[PDB]
């Protein structure tokens, strides 16, 4: 555990910059691949397209980032009906026994790269229906999850916190530098 | 002098409601006349449909008939008479006036059920 | 007066008492016991073989126009000889009232379907088929409605456990959602909330 | 002081619930006549 | 002892046996349409062997109401297999393809775990 | 949904959760309303009539909405009674039945409002019935803001 | 890193041979630095004159339920809710 | 005082709306204060300490098992037909 | 005025009940609105008017939405002003936790005080309902104001006793202000 720095210490530190991979990497090819990766992650963290999925009550909150108080289209985020035209599936609601192959098929038909936001307590770990017969204990055991939005109804502030943390995860996602070091 | 609409979809207005009601009431009497006299359902249905037939025969106006019966509009009275005619046809075969077909099992209608007693 | 105690309706009590005695007079064969519970609700306990005509009587009599059948509820009592009980709740719009018709059913004994009387039961008994497992004879479509397609057993039966018997996961050597025996990561902690001292002296008789 | 959450004395003014129509400017005869006049001027 | 109950679709044992044989015939006809459509890794002969094993583990019952309840449930699975009404994950549930088999000898059960 | 988010803000003000309030309990309510909720609810109910007027100016009069709703999904009243319908699907088919007026509960009989009844039974009549329930709910909200007594919030 | 081998206030630490220290190679262990025992024995005992005293947490309705402690027995009497110590001379 | 467009665009919006426009957006002047004085919830009818006993206020013990109506008529007995309630016209 | 097909009762409102007028003026009015798109132009006018409105968007995360002092968020374990932790291991909160998220194990502490040795909250089983806030007699467990606690990993959403104590230490000022401004409602 570390805390946020004091303003004198914060004035001592320099600016972080946009690039999470640093300014220089002591090679021309490494710098070129890092800047290409920065451009690619800027194009990917800008306008992730979530999927019209909406299993349950947490979905009603999902329209409160559609609703003009929070405005998910300001961030590039915009809903698409088909899973082929989507980067993100927001698994939000109760995942039951009949929806296990449905969610697995919709996730598998969605093309790479794939990031899944788990919104709500039922999608995280079953929640208030954890000890029931029909509810799958979270959506981790069927599909991978990158972001766990924790509130049962999350505030749309807390859902866009998960969306912005997904954007920061895509911003730190590195593939071309990995290709150079593989 | 005719109703424009009933304010209620699926039921159109009736051209001659009085003859339809009287025919259904006569058919209810013909179906109930085969019932035994000791059955209370026959006496109750005869009292009902005799009162309704006197209400139909006494009043010639439609809305006066609907006010005098007081149950509702006359198309719903036709619906009620048709339903009771279907019931009076069915209860001859269902045979309700006899004794209990099945006796009470032990501890069947006891609440709370888990007690020893 | 007494502001905490709920005040009942005397005229509704008198009307439901007169109608309950009227129902018990009209059908001596199928009506087994007419009772009037607290809260001004009439329960007509009937024989199983009178499941279909009595509701038909309650659909079609002039003082019994229970046009709406709002739901059918099943209660699983395992201590009785006939295990399940089936509760038909009917709403009358003409006389502005409600009635309950209660019957008893074994695990294998049929019930005659009320789909000829009320069409809402066309799914409602299906739920009682899925949750409890009583067969409804002369049903136009009797299938499991709420549970899984490969589900075995009936859930809201009290012999069935709360967490079920099986779980589902995803498996990559079969590329499929597969079925596994149930293991909770944390078990359901059962709480003993049974009352050690009785509170209501009027219900021990 | 408001020791409990209560409405002010004197009550509230009436909350509107009826649908007011928007402002209508065109009669149908006026619309057809203006269309005919505009079309004739345009053809000239 | 003796008990008078309402029957389910059959009066005696011969009609229930005829209904079970009708289930076997209908499941035999439905197996080659199950194999070509559901995308499952099971050969038609393995499917028929599994159908035979499912009938064999219910040969032991004798009560006609139990037999007819089994006939009703098998007809429900047949109706859920004529129309597709299901996925490939639930068809393979009869084979139990994910559960690793457990030993039955007491020494291996003693070594592995208390179950 | 801008106004709907204002009402979930009101829900968060009264109970602490935006959607699943856990507020109405057996024996009254859990907590008293906070101070100053009257002015916020009153300002919202003053503006919501104009918001509904704009929404009805866009949606209700249009030919495409009428052609997509009217004479479509017509349900008869005897089918509504036989299939156990309830609420707006009863009220859209001409049947005069509202449970807030016939069997009143929880002080609906000290407030006054109107019950909207459809005529044809199609989608357009049910949409107009929903908008009229919205406006009569604004009327009941006006009456409940007009009169409330001072006292306890739960049974004793 | 010393947070892996650090002991919490419940007397719990993972052994060096345990496999459960492999979960802390990517996420640091959370040990609360404010132990309640040290901060409750740092508070000096309160000297009182009356035979019985009352404790309510020091906040009124925001503390613990009000309990009465007897002070006729010599020594330090500990409130069972908040841990404050009372003494009578 | 409040953020809006200049009154030419306001008059254009009021002409295009077909009605006079009231601002949908909430402002700090129109709402109540976020910090309010600390309230006192008044006591109910039975927080008086003198007169009340629980035996006259116990609603849970005044319930009874349901009454067998045929048995009640048999014990207490030794025109229009009975309706379930008042006749309501939904037509 | 258009006539009424069915006469309305008192206290009821009939929609789609007005007969269409067959006089020449109303037929010409509806004909002009048909062929010249009158209601379409009215809807376009209303939409073009609401283009010129001010947006209701707030600049997240620089601008955050309005809330209440009663708001239910992350569970936290408070401490006394003397520094001792408030919880006395009475297991009321876990007895009332309706999804059974809390797990409490306790023993006598070395100074004799009744304290916990394990206070786990499954945050993926929580529903953020405030029953533990109402059930707590010493006001130990509260719902903190925090809701920006989305994690990348499912295990980080299973709070230990130390994580709840760190949340109680970190969020102490706002929780103290909320329980100052909220306690006479409860
Ligand atoms: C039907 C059609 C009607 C058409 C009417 C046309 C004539 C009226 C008109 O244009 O009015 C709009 C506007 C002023 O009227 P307004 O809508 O009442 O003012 C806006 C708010 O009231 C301002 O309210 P505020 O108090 O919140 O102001 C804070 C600030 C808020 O500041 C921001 O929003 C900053 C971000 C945007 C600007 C970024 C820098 C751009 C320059 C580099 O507002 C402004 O900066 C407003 C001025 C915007 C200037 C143009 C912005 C860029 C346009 C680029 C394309 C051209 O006038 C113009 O934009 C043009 C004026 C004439 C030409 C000279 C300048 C060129
Ligand atoms: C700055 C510009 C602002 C405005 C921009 C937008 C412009 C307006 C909208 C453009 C198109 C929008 C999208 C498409 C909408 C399509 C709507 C539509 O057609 O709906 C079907 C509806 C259907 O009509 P209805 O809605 O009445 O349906 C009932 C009738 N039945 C079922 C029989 C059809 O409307 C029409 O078809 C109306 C006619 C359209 C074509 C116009 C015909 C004009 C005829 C000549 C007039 C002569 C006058 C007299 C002259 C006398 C001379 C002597
Ligand atoms: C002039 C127009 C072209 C400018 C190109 C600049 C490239 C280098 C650069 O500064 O990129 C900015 C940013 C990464 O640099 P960063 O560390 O965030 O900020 C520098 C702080 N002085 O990089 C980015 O944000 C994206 C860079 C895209 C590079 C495309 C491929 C270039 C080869
Ligand atoms: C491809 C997927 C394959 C799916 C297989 C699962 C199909 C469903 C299996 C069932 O329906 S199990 C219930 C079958 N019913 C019975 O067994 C009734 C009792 N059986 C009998 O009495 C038998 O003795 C027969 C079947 C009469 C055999 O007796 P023979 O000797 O006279
Ligand atoms: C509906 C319009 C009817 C008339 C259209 C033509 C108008 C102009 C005719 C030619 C005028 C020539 C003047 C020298
Ligand atoms: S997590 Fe909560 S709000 Fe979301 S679907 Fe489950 S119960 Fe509903
Ligand atoms: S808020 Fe409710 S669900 Fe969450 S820990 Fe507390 S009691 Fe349990
Ligand atoms: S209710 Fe409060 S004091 Fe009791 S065990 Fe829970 S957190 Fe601790
Ligand atoms: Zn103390």
């Amino acid at each position: 555990q570390q805390t946020l720095p004091v303003a004198e210490v914060a004035q001592n530190l320099p600016k972080k910059g946009y690039s999470p991979f640093g300014t220089k990497q002591s090679s021309v090819a490494e710098w070129s691949l890092a800047r290409l990766d920065d451009l690619l992650n800027w194009g990917r963290k800008g306008s992730i397209w979530p999927l019209t999925f909406g299993l349950a009550c947490c979905a009603v909150e999902m329209m409160h980032i559609a609703a003009p108080r929070y405005d998910m289209d300001r961030y590039g985020v915009v809903f698409r009906a088909s899973p082929r035209q989507a980067d993100v599936i927001i698994v939000a609601g109760t995942l039951t026994n009949k929806m296990a192959p449905a969610l697995r098929k919709v996730y598998d038909q969605m093309p790479e790269p794939r990031w899944v936001i788990s919104m709500g307590s039922c999608a995280n770990g079953g929640g208030y229906y954890h000890y029931s017969y029909s509810v799958v204990r979270g959506c981790d055991r069927i599909i991978p999850v990158d972001i766990y939005v924790p509130g049962c109804p999350p505030t749309a502030e807390a859902l866009m916190y998960g969306v912005l943390q997904l954007q920061k995860k895509v911003k730190r996602m590195k593939t071309l530098q990995m290709w150079y070091r593989k | 002098i005719i109703k424009a609409s009933t304010g209620l979809t699926g039921l159109a207005v009736s051209t001659n409601p009085h003859h339809t009601l009287s025919a259904l009431y006569g058919k209810i009497l013909r179906a109930v006349s085969k019932m035994p006299q000791d059955a209370s359902y026959r006496k109750y249905t005869e009292q009902l449909v005799k009162q309704r037939a006197d209400s139909v025969a006494q009043h010639k106006d439609i809305t006066a008939l609907e006010k005098a019966v007081g149950c509702g509009q006359v198309e719903e009275l036709i619906v009620q008479a048709e339903n009771e005619l279907i019931l009076a046809r069915k209860m001859l075969g269902w045979k309700p006036w006899e004794k209990l077909v099945q006796a009470a099992p032990a501890k069947q209608w006891d609440w709370p059920p888990a007690q020893i007693m | 007066d007494k502001p905490t105690v709920r005040q009942p309706d005397a005229v509704a009590r008198s009307h439901l008492s007169d109608f309950g005695r009227y129902v018990a007079e009209c059908l001596p064969k199928y009506v087994q016991k007419v009772q009037l519970t607290a809260g001004d609700e009439l329960e007509v306990l009937i024989a199983p073989e009178g499941v279909v005509p009595v509701l038909q009587f309650l659909k079609d009599h002039h003082q019994a126009q229970f046009t709406n059948l709002v739901d059918i509820a099943g209660v699983d009592v395992p201590c009785r000889k006939n295990r399940f009980e089936v509760v038909y709740n009917l709403l009358s719009l003409r006389y502005n009232s409600r009635i309950r018709v209660k019957t008893y059913t074994d695990e294998l004994t049929p019930l005659d379907s009320a789909c000829e009387v009320h069409k809402a039961a066309n799914w409602y008994e299906r739920e009682i088929w899925d949750m409890y497992g009583v067969f409804f004879a002369n049903h136009p479509d009797l299938r499991r409605i709420l549970t899984d397609y490969g589900f075995e057993g009936h859930p809201q039966r009290r012999d069935f456990p709360l967490s079920g018997y099986v779980e589902l996961r995803y498996d990559d050597e079969k590329k499929r959602v597969v079925c596994e025996p149930l293991e909770l990561a944390q078990e359901f902690r059962k709480f003993d909330l049974s009352a050690p001292w009785e509170q209501f002296p009027n219900f021990r008789n | 002081p408001p020791k409990q959450d209560l409405p002010p004395p004197g009550g509230y003014k009436k909350i509107p619930f009826a649908r007011v129509p928007p402002k209508s400017y065109f009669t149908g005869f006026t619309t057809i006549g203006t269309y005919v006049v505009v079309t004739a001027v345009g053809l000239g | 002892a003796v008990q008078q109950v309402r029957p389910i679709l059959s009066v005696d044992r011969e009609e229930a046996r005829k209904r079970a044989l009708n289930l076997y015939k209908a499941w035999y006809r439905q197996i080659p349409y199950i194999v070509m459509d559901y995308d499952i890794p099971m050969t038609v002969e393995q499917c028929r062997d599994k159908l035979r094993e499912e009938f064999v583990k219910h040969r032991n019952v004798t009560d006609i109401r139990v037999i007819d309840m089994l006939v009703i449930k098998g007809q429900m699975e047949l109706k859920e297999s004529v129309e597709i009404w299901k996925q490939k994950g639930h068809i393979m549930r009869y084979w139990k393809e994910s559960q690793d088999p457990k030993p039955t000898d007491f020494l291996s059960k003693f070594i592995q775990g208390v179950n | 949904f801008e106004e709907r988010e204002k009402m979930m803000e009101f829900y968060e003000r009264v109970s602490g959760a935006r959607m699943h309030a856990a507020y109405i309990r057996p024996g009254g309510v859990s907590l008293d309303m906070p101070l100053g909720l009257m002015d916020d609810i009153y300002e919202f109910a003053s503006k919501f009539a104009e918001r509904l007027d704009e929404v009805e100016d866009v949606l209700t009069t249009n030919r495409i909405w009428v052609q997509r709703t009217e004479d479509i999904g017509i349900v008869t009243a005897e089918e509504a009674l036989n299939y156990g319908f309830s609420g707006v699907m009863l009220r859209g088919s001409g049947i005069k039945w509202d449970l807030r007026k016939q069997q009143p509960y929880d002080a609906y009989n000290l407030v006054n409002f109107d019950v909207p009844i459809g005529t044809k039974g199609d989608c357009y009549d049910r949409y107009l019935c929903r908008v009229e329930e919205m406006r009569q709910s604004l009327r009941i909200i006006d009456q409940c803001l007009n009169q409330m007594p001072a006292g306890e919030i739960k049974t004793d | 890193r010393g947070d892996i081998e650090k002991v919490t206030h419940t007397g719990q630490v993972f052994d060096k041979e345990d496999y459960r220290n492999a979960r802390f190679v990517n996420a640091k262990r959370y040990v609360n630095e404010n132990w309640g025992i040290k901060l409750i024995e740092e508070v000096p005992p309160k000297e009182c004159t009356e035979r019985v005293v009352f404790c309510d947490g020091g906040d009124g309705p925001l503390g613990h339920p009000k309990v009465y402690i007897n002070l006729d027995k010599p020594g330090n009497h500990i409130c069972g809710y908040c841990g404050l110590r009372f003494v009578k001379k | 005082l409040r953020r809006d467009v200049s009154p030419l665009i306001q008059r254009i919006r009021a002409f295009l709306l077909g009605r006079e426009h009231n601002l949908a957006l909430r402002f700090e002047d129109g709402l109540a204060d976020r910090t309010q004085p600390q309230p006192e919830i008044p006591d109910g009818p039975s927080h008086l300490l003198s007169a009340n006993y629980y035996c006259q206020r116990d609603g849970r013990r005044e319930v009874l098992p349901p009454i067998d109506l045929v048995e009640q008529q048999k014990q207490l007995a030794a025109s229009k037909l009975p309706t379930p309630g008042k006749v309501y016209a939904w037509d | 005025e258009p006539k009424d097909i069915v006469e309305v009762p008192k206290g009821y409102v009939y929609v789609n009940n007005k007969e269409l007028s067959m006089e020449f003026a109303d037929i010409t009015d509806r004909a002009a609105s048909t062929m010249f798109f009158g209601e379409l132009l009215r809807g376009f006018a209303v939409t073009l008017a609401h283009i010129f409105k001010e947006p209701a968007t707030i600049n997240y995360p620089f601008e955050k939405g309005p809330l209440s002092p009663r708001f239910r968020g992350e569970h936290a374990l408070r401490r006394y002003p003397s520094g001792e932790e408030r919880c006395i291991a009475c297991k009321l909160c876990e007895a009332i936790c309706p999804a059974q998220a809390i797990t409490i194990e306790a023993e006598e502490r070395a100074d004799g005080s009744r304290r916990t040795t394990r206070y786990d909250i499954d945050m993926t089983k929580c529903i953020y309902c405030g029953f533990c806030q109402e059930a707590c007699p010493v006001d130990a467990i509260v719902e903190g104001p925090n809701f920006e606690f989305s994690t990348e990993t499912h295990e980080e959403l299973l709070y230990n006793k130390e994580k709840l104590l760190c949340n109680g230490d970190k969020w102490e000022s706002e929780i103290a202000s909320n329980l100052q401004a909220d306690h006479l409602y409860r």
